[PDB]
């Protein structure tokens, strides 16, 4: 059962330094090249850095050279990339992923589950949430939500009614304002004749602040 | 560094169709390319490696050709599950790298969007900012052209739109584009109104604040 497990992200300012780690399980982690591949908010994959099976060799990104120091500890089978000078554009989710090979070629053949990553000056703050209100100006569906504004970092969660309501629900991903915070709405279509007697709530979760915020869509 | 191009950047196709994706390296890399799929809130997975050798677990729908600079991944019949965006990769020589990506989206007929506007919430403005969202839920294709117009004035820089991924249900997408003001500029303006154009349909849903 071959198992990569990341750890170590979180939010650092721009200049500092932040270590992360990957913990493997299921095979002889001596005999195989492991890499770290990140993918920031929306785009692509981009290889970040590799190193051989005895820890002799090392590679690394055009982008991150000489920021970024990989190496690997074969008696705790444990890989590590020690990120310093961190930059805005290193914000992304970061994977550890093993190569069938002694180096890393021949691709990645198993892949951790990812640790998020954020670079900025901004400080960790819950969701403020507005209510998107319904009037019945729409027929017999009603579309109501709750704007989930300035918050930092991501990610947050999004229900509806404790997970009871889960037809019609639309989440969307969120952007990044220029305050440097995060903001999204989620929305769902509902019957209008329901307005009167069913109650909306969304429950929003932020755990890297440790939020949770229940609000009462009402209709206006 | 070796760059690696993928084309097209998305495309539909509909369950059994033969799908084709082209990558490109510029530079000859012989046979040393991987092929990934990646999922929504997933990792990537190995499909391909050495441009044509199926990796252990990919059914065999899926292969792989091409060398030099030239290389193709096809899906020979399109199955539900292979929905997904598709990535190349070269490890020729340092630094590896990938293609942009190709999006595998699922084709359908068109659907135009139902259009609902939100005002501002009276909790959101006592902050001092108002947001104003615009809601497109339920459309196909991806593309639709929004427009905010505050008093007749057509609005451009304050504005952010995002999309959903293809519904699980419909395979529609819906839209949500926020119109940001400061509490003074709200209050010295009266209409707000969103156009949605798609095809031969706009759709304008307007308030006025105070009603
Ligand atoms: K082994
Ligand atoms: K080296």
């Amino acid at each position: 059962q071959v198992q990569l497990v990341e750890s170590g992200g979180g939010v650092v300012q721009p200049g500092r330094s932040l270590r992360l780690s990957c913990a493997a399980s299921g095979f002889t982690f001596t005999s195989y090249g492991m890499s770290w591949v990140r993918q920031a908010p929306g785009k692509g994959l981009e290889w970040v850095a590799g190193i051989s099976y005895d820890a002799s060799d090392t590679e690394y990104a055009d982008s991150v050279k000489g920021r970024f120091t990989i190496s690997r500890d074969n008696s705790k089978n444990t890989l590590y990339l020690q990120m310093n000078s961190l930059r805005a554009e290193d914000t992304a989710v970061y994977y550890c992923a093993r190569s069938p090979d002694y180096i890393i070629d021949y691709g990645f053949d198993y892949w951790g589950r990812g640790t998020l990553v954020t670079v900025s000056s901004a400080s960790t703050k819950g969701p403020s949430v507005f209510p998107l209100a319904p009037s019945s100006t729409s027929g017999g569906t009603a579309a109501l939500g709750c704007l989930v504004k300035d918050y930092f970092p991501e990610p947050v969660t999004v229900s509806w009614n404790s997970g009871a309501l889960t037809s019609g629900v639309h989440t969307f991903p969120a952007v990044l304002q220029s305050s440097g915070l995060y903001s999204l709405s989620s929305v769902v279509t509902v019957p209008s004749s329901s307005l009167g007697t069913q109650t909306y709530i969304c429950n929003v979760n932020h755990k890297p602040s440790n939020t949770k915020v229940d609000k009462r869509v009402e209709p206006k | 560094a070796i760059q690696m191009t993928q084309s097209p950047s998305s495309l539909s196709a509909s369950v059994g169709d033969r799908v084709t994706i082209t990558c490109r390296a510029s530079q000859g890399i012989s046979s040393d390319l991987a092929w990934y799929q990646q999922k929504p809130g997933k990792a990537p997975k190995l499909l391909i490696y050495d441009a044509s050798s199926l990796q252990s677990g990919v059914p065999s729908r899926f292969s792989g050709s091409g060398s030099g600079t030239d290389f193709t991944l096809t899906i020979s019949s399109l199955q539900p599950e292979d929905f997904a965006t598709y990535y190349c990769q070269q490890y020729w020589w340092y630094p590896f790298t990938f293609g942009q990506g190709t999006k595998v989206e699922i084709k359908r007929t068109v659907a135009a969007p139902s259009v609902f506007i939100f005002p501002p919430s009276d909790e959101q403005l006592k902050s001092g900012t108002a947001s104003v969202v615009c809601l497109l839920n339920n459309f196909y294709p991806r593309e639709a052209k929004v427009q905010w117009k505050v008093d007749n004035a057509l609005q451009s820089g304050n504005s952010q739109e995002s999309v959903t991924e293809q519904d699980s249900k419909d395979s529609t997408y819906s839209l949500s584009s926020t119109l940001t003001l400061s509490k003074a500029d709200y209050e010295k303006h009266k209409v707000y109104a969103c156009e949605v154009t798609q095809g031969t349909t706009s759709v304008t849903k307007s308030f006025n604040r105070g009603e």
